[PDB]
């Protein structure tokens, strides 16, 4: 999921920015997992009803 | 008075364990009054939380979920045929986000 | 924000920042995958309705 | 459309200014985050706009 | 408002004019504890007293009652989403109100396991102590407190044990309970706090029982016998089984 | 008729050991009543 | 190649370690949760759209 | 139709309160077992035409949000209530009351919500005589009839 | 030999057991294999014994002890079943928490406990 | 101090050495621990006075080191370069300067960023007498270094096994689990 | 406040004053900080009796 | 774009005509 | 100016006695800061104040 595909993670780092935030990137995610759904059901509730 | 049943005379100074709440901000020895400091980050953690991503993303389905249930999504009756009506959409356009 | 707001003040953690110069040579190609979709979904409905 | 990459790498940029770094609020710091806050929702309103179908109405 | 005359107010200013005048930041102290064996410092010029890994040994994801408290939030979600009391809307959106309150307590817990002690270390000349302490996200804090800031608790925890005679220690050495010392002014990431309550676990390993009876009670060590032993075994940002 | 009794030990303790276990809903009844001596009226009036 | 992970297990469900016949169970368990991934890929319904470009790469149980 | 789905769900509930009589009853046991025969019990994509197939899934999807979902909350909601419970006496964490209490508060809430529901999803069912679906719901719906001594769309 | 060298001391006890067994009573009417039966399960309780020390050691002390008290009573010490009802008259059925932490807020959360 | 000095005499003493072990039985650089006795007190300290302490033995930091055999400890806590190795042609003969600081840029072999980081782990340079591929290290842990004995692994799962490595890995898996269940509930 | 040994100080940089060290311990530094700036001074040269304007 | 609207009721009928 | 004189009589009491540690040695605390004689008298000047 980014840096860990690369065998050269600083090199990875140093040529995307030279700035390091893969904590919080990598925090993020678990919060992102569930953030959304609340947002996805209604959303399929409107598409439903778009098309009725 | 210096005799109460219930009370414990107080002969010594307490320990921080037997407070009740904790305070945030603090005193440097030469003087200086903290407002910042370790107790104040770990407070304004559910705060921010709550002002940034929970609230944001959950208040627009929770306002559009109680006007279907309480307002019927606004609406009009005296129709014919719901099968030839139009729909009514629930709400779509996000009042939290800036359009 | 909060990482920034909670540690990064003067007065908790700051890092001595030795770096001199920028190194980046691809991050904007990788960052602008976002807008890239943003700008594919607008085209994508424009070109529908139109 | 394509205009808005460039404004989203120096988003980006401001961003990553920010971090790992010795902090020292102040008022004109506090009024660049301000101006972020702004220019933020200031350029998606100009990307929406491009939007030829919402641009007709 | 100063022509208004008080007693109290005068004796608090008299108070405070007198402390001011009298009392400096030199306090003199006769609390020397003299060990009677030599010391051996590391290279760094610091002996280690106690060792520990309180994350390890500690209980992080089912703890009581934070459990229950996270154990809550489904019914008050469930009542929300069927409103099963018949309720008006702001009726029963009051009801997601504890799903954004009932994790803190869990949160301040974590941040307690903080304070556990993971090592301590004397420093040259019995006057200062150097407390290193992990948190659950890996963050290392360092902390040095001078030893006269030191006062150890009872085992309950309710009171300031009597420091000179104080009882936590067993015949051999180790530590009979887990014994609470609270710190008078405590500096952590450059920021003084007041009253700082700190843990060491029964479940660590204890070096040099003697000093750390002298650190726990707040004497002034004499380190006029030492040695000095060339170690280079502790690299920068050691691994460890505190995590 | 088993004249020895050390070799039932086994059986003499089974004896009361059931009896034992058994009393303990009237002494969580007595430790209750204890702790809350006013319970039983409050909870009279409710009912 | 993975057999080593129930006796790494033991850490926090030592009934595996003083119960031979648990570990038996949950290596069984696993077997039957692969039998039943695998037919539930191949013989669960799995609605997917009439593409031509993705029918027939099993990405849905069309055919 | 939401304004119709909460008229049709207050009528549900106020029929719930209100009770069933002899008739009433039996009705509704016609009409559960013929909806749990033929749409929940059996899979809805082995009918013969697409209409009675997609109006008989609307009908089990009807019956799964109406019935099923709602069981498995209210039962959830007993299990964590039991939960709590014995988390206090324990002073501990536990795991059994989970499944086996929400099983026991679905057994326990699917049977009263199906009487409550019974009747729409009998009438979901109405495709039409030239199906087979909607044949067997016109034989089910003549009988309920003659029972009750009412008729009924 | 070889399998009694590779073999973990804790159950070495079962591994003679069973070699035995299965060399000299196998072919033996005399020998009730009951017996070894019997021998095995309390080998197993001492186990059971271990297993719950470990799983309730962090978590319910007093549950740890019923369990050595049970353990006891399996064995059929002197006194063991008579300590075991005395246990189970005096056990609450809400037992109070005994694992409070010392940096742990108590003040306002004693009422739980 | 009646109290501490009276029980003193049942007091014991316990080895100050942990987990780490001691750097100078896996290091051929780090010399055996000597013990210094300090002189005596200067009965006058001037104000201008120079420490009168046994001096200790300096080592400066080496250019490069050699191959260990399969007993390599790194000097200092390198940079994790990656979680699994590198799959490179060596050639027979050819010098290669592997890198163990991990953050040389020019990949496994040193790129020079060891004199500008601040570490005292220096490349290894060594030899190959049969060319061929070789799995070169990359998280710079490995005891065969410059040569990859899987520890890459077990550092994995000790990422996974660490409290904030678990949320990390775990946190990412469910987002992906975001992504499986939007397509898996797409059609409905 | 924790002020080093000023003899532990010349003992970790040899070469380095007692003034110096001493010095060194009265400003606030942390003793690891206060070490590492001593080792500094020292190896450069540089004058710690000088007030920064 | 592939799947921005996330989801597609393809569960909803064409309604049925019911006229006599 | 009632809910000043309670807190400030709180404080006096708490400052020769322990303060409370749980919910009944705090409704003992109130009821001895309500019955305290200074209360009063100080709950009385401040209703004119
Ligand atoms: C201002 C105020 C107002 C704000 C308003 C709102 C905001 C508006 C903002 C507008 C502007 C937006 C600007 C956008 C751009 C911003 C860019 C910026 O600033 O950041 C620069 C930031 C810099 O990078 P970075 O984030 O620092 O890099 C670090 C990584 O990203 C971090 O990733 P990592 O991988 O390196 O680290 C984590 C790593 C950590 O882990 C490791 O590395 C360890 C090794 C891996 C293995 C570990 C496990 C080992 C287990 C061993 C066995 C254990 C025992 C056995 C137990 C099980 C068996 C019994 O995890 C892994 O690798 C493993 C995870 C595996 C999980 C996935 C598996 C899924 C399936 C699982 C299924 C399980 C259930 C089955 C159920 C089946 C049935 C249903 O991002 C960029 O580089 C730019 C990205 C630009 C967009 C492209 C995105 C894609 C490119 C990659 C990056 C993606 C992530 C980051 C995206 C950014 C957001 C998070
Ligand atoms: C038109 C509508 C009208 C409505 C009706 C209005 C009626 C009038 C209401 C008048 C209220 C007056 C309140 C006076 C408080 C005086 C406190 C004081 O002087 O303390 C000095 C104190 C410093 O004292 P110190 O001597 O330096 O302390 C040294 C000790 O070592 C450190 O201290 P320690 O650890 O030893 O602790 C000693 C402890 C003494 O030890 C104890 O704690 C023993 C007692 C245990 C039981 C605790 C209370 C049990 C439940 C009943 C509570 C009733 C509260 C009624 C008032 C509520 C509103 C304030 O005493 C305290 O420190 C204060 C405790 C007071 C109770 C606080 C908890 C309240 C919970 C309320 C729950 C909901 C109730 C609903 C009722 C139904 C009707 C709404 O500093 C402060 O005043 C700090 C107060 C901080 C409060 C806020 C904390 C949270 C901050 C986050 C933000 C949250 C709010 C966000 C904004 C929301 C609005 C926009
Ligand atoms: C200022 C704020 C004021 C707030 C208001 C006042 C609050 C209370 C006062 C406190 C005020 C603040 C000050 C606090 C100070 C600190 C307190 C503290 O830390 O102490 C904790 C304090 C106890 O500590 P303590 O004061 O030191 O005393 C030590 C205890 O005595 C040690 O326990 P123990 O072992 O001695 O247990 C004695 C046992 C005495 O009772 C017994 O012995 C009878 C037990 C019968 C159990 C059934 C089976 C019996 C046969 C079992 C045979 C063996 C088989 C295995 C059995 C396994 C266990 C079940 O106690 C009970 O269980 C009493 C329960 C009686 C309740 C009434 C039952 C009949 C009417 C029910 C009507 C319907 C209620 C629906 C509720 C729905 C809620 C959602 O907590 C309690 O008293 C716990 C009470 C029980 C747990 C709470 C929930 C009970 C109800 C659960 C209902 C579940 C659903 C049922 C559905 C049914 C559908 C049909
Ligand atoms: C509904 C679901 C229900 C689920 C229920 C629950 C199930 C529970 C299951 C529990 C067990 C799960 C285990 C998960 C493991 C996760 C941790 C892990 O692996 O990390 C440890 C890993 C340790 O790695 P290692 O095992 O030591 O291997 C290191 C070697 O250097 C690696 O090098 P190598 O020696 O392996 O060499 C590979 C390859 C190198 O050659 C290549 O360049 C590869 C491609 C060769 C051509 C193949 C043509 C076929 C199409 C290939 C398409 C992709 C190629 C892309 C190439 C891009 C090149 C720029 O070798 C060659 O020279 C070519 C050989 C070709 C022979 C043909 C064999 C038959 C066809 C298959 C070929 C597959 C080739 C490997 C592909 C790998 C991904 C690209 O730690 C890390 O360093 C982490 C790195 C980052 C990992 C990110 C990905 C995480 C997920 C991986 C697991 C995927 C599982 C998916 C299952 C999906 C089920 C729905
Ligand atoms: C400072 C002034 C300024 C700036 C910088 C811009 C910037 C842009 N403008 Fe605009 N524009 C005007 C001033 C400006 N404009 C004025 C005055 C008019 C009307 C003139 C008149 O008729 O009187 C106008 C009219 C106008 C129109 C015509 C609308 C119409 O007539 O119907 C359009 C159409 O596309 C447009 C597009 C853009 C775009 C794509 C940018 C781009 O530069 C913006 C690129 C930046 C982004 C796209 C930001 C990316 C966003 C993020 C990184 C944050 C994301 C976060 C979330 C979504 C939460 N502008
Ligand atoms: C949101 C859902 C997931 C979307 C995934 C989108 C990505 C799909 C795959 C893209 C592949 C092509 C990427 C081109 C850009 C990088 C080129 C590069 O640096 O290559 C040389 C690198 C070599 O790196 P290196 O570190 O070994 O060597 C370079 C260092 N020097 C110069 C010193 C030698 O090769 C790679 O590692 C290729 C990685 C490809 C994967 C994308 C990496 C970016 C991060 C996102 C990971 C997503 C994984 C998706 C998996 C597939 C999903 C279907
Ligand atoms: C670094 C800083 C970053 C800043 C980022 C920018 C943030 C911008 C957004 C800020 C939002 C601030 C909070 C707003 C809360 C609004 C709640 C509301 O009315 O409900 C909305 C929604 C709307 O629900 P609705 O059902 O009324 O829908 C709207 C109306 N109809 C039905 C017609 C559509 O309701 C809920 O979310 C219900 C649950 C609310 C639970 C939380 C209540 C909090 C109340 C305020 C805080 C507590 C009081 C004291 C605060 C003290 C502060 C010091
Ligand atoms: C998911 O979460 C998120 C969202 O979804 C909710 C978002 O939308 C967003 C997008 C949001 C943004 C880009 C930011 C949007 C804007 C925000 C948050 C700020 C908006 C603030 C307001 C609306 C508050 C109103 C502003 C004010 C200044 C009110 C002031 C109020 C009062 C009572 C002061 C009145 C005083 C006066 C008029 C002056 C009187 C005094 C004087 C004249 C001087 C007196 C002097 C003397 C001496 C007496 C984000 C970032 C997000 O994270
Ligand atoms: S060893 Fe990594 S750069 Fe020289
Ligand atoms: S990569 Fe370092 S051991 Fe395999």
């Amino acid at each position: 999921m980014g840096s860990v595909w690369f065998r050269n993670r600083y090199w990875w780092y140093r040529s995307l920015y030279d700035d390091y935030v893969a904590r919080e990137a990598k925090l993020a995610f678990g919060i992102a997992a569930f953030i959304w759904l609340p947002h996805y059901y209604w959303g399929i509730h409107l598409n439903r009803a778009f098309e009725v | 008075p210096n005799n109460i049943k219930g009370l414990i005379p107080k002969t010594c100074r307490l320990p921080a364990t037997r407070n009740w709440y904790r305070r945030t901000s603090s005193f440097e020895r030469n003087g200086f009054f903290n407002i910042h400091t370790p107790v104040l980050n770990t407070k304004m953690i559910p705060w921010l939380l709550f002002i940034v991503l929970t609230w944001g993303w959950s208040s627009f389905q929770i306002g559009g979920y109680n006007y279907e249930r309480f307002d019927d999504n606004g609406e009009r009756r005296n129709t014919l045929y719901w099968k030839l009506s139009p729909v009514e959409f629930p709400q779509s356009k996000l009042w939290n986000r800036p359009s | 924000i909060l990482k920034v707001a909670r540690f990064r003040v003067l007065k908790m953690r700051p890092k001595i920042s030795t770096s001199y110069r920028p190194h980046g040579k691809w991050g904007d190609f990788l960052a602008c995958i976002i807008p890239l979709i943003w700008c594919i979904n607008i085209l994508t409905n424009s070109n529908l309705i139109l | 459309i394509m205009i808005s990459m460039p404004a989203t790498i120096k988003v980006v940029n401001w961003t990553l200014s920010l971090v790992n770094g010795a902090l020292k609020i102040d008022l004109p710091f506090l009024f660049s985050m301000s101006f972020l806050l702004l220019f933020l929702v200031a350029g998606f309103t100009g990307m929406w706009l491009s939007h030829v179908s919402l641009n007709v109405s | 408002l100063n022509h208004v005359q008080n007693m109290l107010e005068e004796n608090l200013k008299y108070d405070a004019q007198k402390y001011n005048d009298e009392v400096a930041v030199i306090q003199k102290t006769s609390r020397i504890y003299k060990p009677t064996y030599t010391i051996e410092f590391n290279r760094e010029g610091e002996v280690l007293v106690y060792s520990a890994d309180p994350i390890k040994n500690s209980v992080v994801y089912f703890k009581y009652p934070y459990v229950l408290y996270e154990a809550a939030i489904p019914l008050f979600i469930w009542a929300w989403i069927y409103n099963p009391l018949e309720l008006s809307k702001n009726a029963v959106n009051s009801l997601l109100i504890y799903p954004n309150i009932a994790w803190i307590p869990r949160m301040w817990y974590w941040r307690s396991l903080q304070y556990k002690i993971q090592k301590m270390y004397l420093l040259r000349g019995g006057k200062v102590a150097k407390i290193e302490t992990q948190s659950l996200a890996g963050d290392r804090f360092t902390s040095w407190v001078e030893t006269y800031q030191f006062h150890p608790l009872t085992q309950d925890q309710k009171n300031f044990d009597n420091q000179d005679n104080a009882e936590f220690l067993e015949d051999e050495g180790q530590l009979k309970y887990e014994l609470g010392v609270q710190l008078d002014n405590l500096q952590e990431m450059g920021t003084t706090s007041q009253d700082i309550v700190i843990n060491f676990m029964k479940e660590g390993t204890v070096h040099h029982p003697e000093l750390f009876e002298a650190i726990v009670k707040g004497y002034n060590i004499d380190t006029s016998d030492y040695v000095i032993n060339t170690a280079n075994n502790l690299r920068a940002r050691e691994g460890n089984h505190n995590h | 008729h088993l004249t020895p009794k050390v070799l039932n030990k086994a059986q003499e303790a089974e004896k009361l050991a059931s009896q034992i276990q058994a009393q303990r809903f009237s002494n969580r009844l007595v430790a209750f009543s204890s702790q809350y001596p006013r319970a039983k009226l409050f909870f009279a009036g409710i009912g | 190649c993975c057999n080593n992970y129930f006796h790494y297990f033991e850490r926090y469900f030592p009934r595996l370690r003083y119960q031979p016949f648990t570990k038996f169970l949950a290596q069984a368990a696993t077997v039957y949760f692969f039998f039943k991934i695998g037919d539930y890929y191949f013989t669960s319904r799995r609605y997917g759209s009439n593409d031509a470009r993705m029918n027939g790469l099993m990405y849905s149980n069309t055919y | 139709s939401c304004t119709t789905r909460r008229f049709i769900d207050e009528k549900e509930k106020l029929e719930y309160s209100r009770g069933y009589n002899q008739q009433e009853l039996e009705a509704s046991k016609l009409r559960k077992d013929f909806v749990k025969k033929y749409i929940v019990d059996f899979d809805t994509t082995l009918y013969k035409t697409q209409v009675e197939r997609d109006w008989a899934y609307i009908a089990k999807r009807e019956y799964r949000y109406e019935v099923q979902l709602k069981s498995i909350g209210y039962g959830g909601a007993l299990a964590n209530a039991v939960l709590l419970w014995r988390i206090y006496a324990n002073k501990k964490m536990v795991f059994w009351p989970i499944p086996i209490v929400g099983a026991l508060g679905y057994l326990y809430f699917q049977p009263v919500f199906f009487q409550k529901s019974n009747k729409r999803f009998f009438d979901m069912c109405n495709v039409g005589e030239e199906y087979y679906l909607g044949r067997e719901r016109n034989k089910i719906l003549r009988e309920c009839n003659k029972i009750l001594n009412v008729e009924d769309f | 030999n070889v399998i009694r060298a590779q073999i973990p001391d804790e159950d070495r006890a079962e591994f003679e057991i069973l070699k035995k067994y299965y060399v000299t009573g196998q072919h033996d009417s005399l020998v009730d294999p009951q017996d070894v039966l019997l021998q095995l399960d309390r080998i197993q309780v001492l186990k059971n014994l271990k297993m719950i020390e470990l799983n309730e050691e962090a978590y319910d002390p007093e549950l740890v002890r019923l369990e050595k008290l049970k353990a006891r009573v399996l064995l059929e010490e002197e006194g063991a079943l008579l300590e075991y009802a005395h246990f189970i008259s005096k056990r609450p059925y809400n037992k109070p928490y005994e694992k409070w932490g010392v940096s742990e807020e108590h003040v306002k959360q004693q009422i739980l406990g | 101090m009646s109290a501490i000095l009276k029980r003193a005499a049942k007091y014991k003493r316990v080895s100050s050495i942990l987990c780490e072990g001691e750097a100078h039985l896996r290091d051929p650089f780090t010399p055996p621990p000597v013990i210094l006795k300090p002189p005596a007190p200067r009965k006058d300290k001037k104000p201008d006075d120079i420490t009168d302490f046994p001096a200790q033995k300096l080592i400066p930091l080496p250019e490069s080191i050699p191959y260990q055999e399969g007993k390599y400890r790194p000097a200092s806590i390198p940079m994790v370069a990656g979680f699994f190795p590198y799959n490179c042609y060596l050639q027979q003969g050819k010098v290669y300067s592997w890198c163990s600081c991990g953050i040389s840029q020019s990949g496994p072999w040193c790129d020079g960023l060891c004199n500008s980081v601040v570490t005292r782990c220096r490349p290894v340079v060594f030899n190959v007498s049969q060319s061929g591929y070789y799995k070169i290290c990359n998280c710079k842990f490995s005891a065969n270094a410059p040569f990859c004995n899987n520890t890459h692994r077990k550092m994995v799962r000790y990422h996974h096994q660490t409290h904030r490595g678990f949320y990390e890995i775990w946190g990412a898996a469910l987002f992906v689990l975001g992504w499986v269940y939007m397509g898996f509930n797409y059609y409905t | 406040y924790c002020q080093m040994d000023p003899e532990e100080i010349m003992r970790r940089v040899p070469g380095i004053t007692r003034k110096e060290a001493e010095f060194i311990t009265k400003l606030g530094l942390s003793p690891q900080e206060q070490v590492d700036f001593a080792y500094i001074a020292y190896n450069i040269g540089l004058d710690i009796f000088y007030f920064t304007n | 774009a592939l799947f921005f609207m996330a989801n597609t009721a393809i569960s909803v009928p064409s309604v049925l005509d019911t006229s006599p | 100016e009632n809910i000043t004189a309670l807190v400030e009589n709180c404080k006096l009491l708490a400052t020769k006695y322990e303060k409370p540690q749980n919910l009944r040695q705090a409704a003992t605390f109130m009821k001895e800061v309500f019955k305290l004689e200074n209360y009063r008298k100080a709950v009385w000047n401040r209703s004119q104040y």
